[PDB]
RNA sequence: CCCAUAUCCGCAGCAGGUCUCCAAGGUGAACAGCCUCUGGCAUGUUGGAACAAUGUAGGUAAGGGAAGUCGGCAAGCCGGA
RNA sequence: UCUGGGUCGGGGUUUCGUACGUAGCAGAGCAGCUCCCUCGCUGCGAUCUAUUGAAAGUCAGCCCUCGACACAAGGGUUUGU
């Protein structure tokens, strides 16, 4: 088995990551993070791996005024990969999933951080490259 | 004995470190004077006017890093002064500073 | 413990140093320090850069 | 020595070191030894005098 | 001063099990201490004089 | 004789106020801003030594990008041709 | 004190990125000299190349010196069961 170590989160609530699968969404505007208890005035932030409630801001109209669960799969903020390796991506990205983890889309474009290739196996099976 | 002359080099870019821009050249001259009062054992040192023209050559805030300096104790003959000896701090022009040590200077 | 080469300067990254960079086309680069990666992200060629390994083999400086 | 009785699994871990870094901490060091840096850089100008 | 090390972890059931992690260490320099005195304490109702 | 960051009014050698004449070189569209020459001055009623908190004035900042706040206040962005 | 610690110097480290001079049948081209040349040889010329991982800095709160040069039992004020 194994549990997720904490990483540098660096992706707060008001962020707009771009959607990285073939569901027709172009953005994912994060609105909260699942798992945060929070402290007074601290904003909920997410890293790679974290499941996230997000709404899409542009894209196909049957996706737009709803709240979808999503998983961040790439982050631009550097995090430490525990073999002393700091790793970061060109962009912040995520895929739309349901509460169980199956994707609404079917294929992920771009690489996928291996921290969410271990937590989310149905994401990891549609990834072209595991960075 | 008491009258002697030596040539020194003075690392100015370690005594001016961290002092503000408009005080670097004035502080340099009160580091020359403090270097000489410890090196020769005398108060009343006197800086030659071409020595501070040297330290002011690049303005108030860019001071030379090193300057070659000739110290000289002299018997204070112009008056019955409380300081029997004074120190003259004339300037030595030099191209490089590599491999220069403190040297005793003849008359 | 695998010793890996800097994608810009051709030097030798040891396992506590530098940072990796995954560009979103599949390519993974390694950088020795922030001097190397800011030179990389500003798109300049390491063969015009006098202190890199690729310069010193283009000009045969060894 | 500690005041407690160490019973956790992390407290009783036998360790075995594999590499110790010796890069210069006075800047971004690149070279673990002196003989490595000289064998990589080559003969400089100030040696051949 | 501080440096950093590489070692292989034996935590059965963990994510870093049988893998290489980088740990940050602290060097503490310890020459041998010289014993020059003995002092004895007695138990008292006011402590330990 | 002064004609004004000291000769005038403002209780004062008071950052205020108070009508005009002459007007160099460079940059540039330009009596713009910046740097210099003629002429003028000694930093504006004290120096010295330090580089703590808090200020006042100025800067920069990973990753997000108004989520702050009554309110994008402040700053930033934009800029010429 | 088996001295000592200072000031320079040297070495190590590291930062930036290859100094000035000089050389080049390197150079977009242009101007010249014609008994020349048998396609020359003087110039101007951003830049390039060699000398050159050079040059410059580096404890002031970096490291190691034993090289040089000085200086260090000197002062001042108080303290008794
Ligand atoms: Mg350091
Ligand atoms: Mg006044
Ligand atoms: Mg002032
Ligand atoms: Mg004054
Ligand atoms: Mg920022
Ligand atoms: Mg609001
Ligand atoms: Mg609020
Ligand atoms: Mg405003």
């Amino acid at each position: 088995s194994g549990a997720k170590f904490r990483i540098s989160l660096g992706l707060p609530v008001g962020a707009v990551i771009n959607c990285a699968d073939n569901t027709g969404a172009k953005n994912l505007y994060i609105i909260s993070v699942k798992g945060i208890k929070g402290r007074l005035n601290r904003l909920p932030a997410a890293g790679v791996g974290d499941m996230v409630m997000a709404t899409v801001k542009k894209g196909k109209p049957e996706l737009r005024k709803k709240v979808h669960p999503a998983v961040v799969i790439r982050q631009r903020k550097s995090y430490r990969r525990k073999d002393g390796v700091f790793l970061y991506f060109e962009d912040n990205a995520g895929v739309i999933v349901n509460n169980k983890g199956e994707m609404k889309g079917s294929a992920i474009t771009g690489p996928v951080a291996k921290e969410c290739a271990d937590l989310w196996p149905r994401i990891a099976s549609n990834a072209g490259s595991i960075a | 004995n008491e009258v002697v002359t030596r040539e020194y080099t003075i690392n100015i870019h370690k005594r001016i470190h961290g002092v503000g821009f408009k005080k670097r050249a004035p502080r340099a001259l009160k580091e020359i004077r403090k270097f000489a009062m410890k090196e020769m054992g005398t108060p009343d040192v006197r800086i030659d006017t071409r020595l501070n023209k040297a330290v002011w050559a690049k303005g108030i805030r860019n001071v030379p890093y090193r300057i070659r300096v000739r110290l000289s104790r002299k018997r204070n003959e112009d008056e019955d002064s409380p300081n029997k000896l004074y120190t003259l701090v004339t300037y030595v022009p030099v191209t490089t500073f590599k491999n220069l040590q403190t040297v005793n200077v003849d008359e | 413990m695998k010793v890996e080469l800097c994608s810009f300067s051709g030097y030798k990254i040891y396992p506590g140093h530098g940072r990796r960079y995954a560009r979103t086309d599949g390519k993974v680069f390694q950088f020795l320090n922030a001097k190397c990666e800011s030179a990389f992200l500003s798109k300049r060629n390491p063969r015009q850069i006098n202190w890199t390994v690729l310069y010193r083999r283009k000009h045969k400086k060894g | 020595k500690s005041l407690l009785v160490q019973t956790k699994r992390r407290a009783l871990e036998k360790i075995d070191l594999k590499f110790i870094d010796t890069t210069s901490k006075f800047g971004h060091g690149r070279f673990q030894t002196m003989e490595e840096k000289k064998a990589f850089m080559g003969p400089l100008k100030k040696d051949r005098i | 001063g501080m440096t950093h090390i590489v070692r292989e972890v034996d935590r059965p059931g963990s994510k870093v099990n049988k893998k290489e992690v980088v740990e940050a260490v602290t060097i503490v320099e310890t020459p041998p201490m010289v014993v020059v005195g003995i002092v004895g304490y007695v138990e008292t109702p006011r402590g330990l004089r």
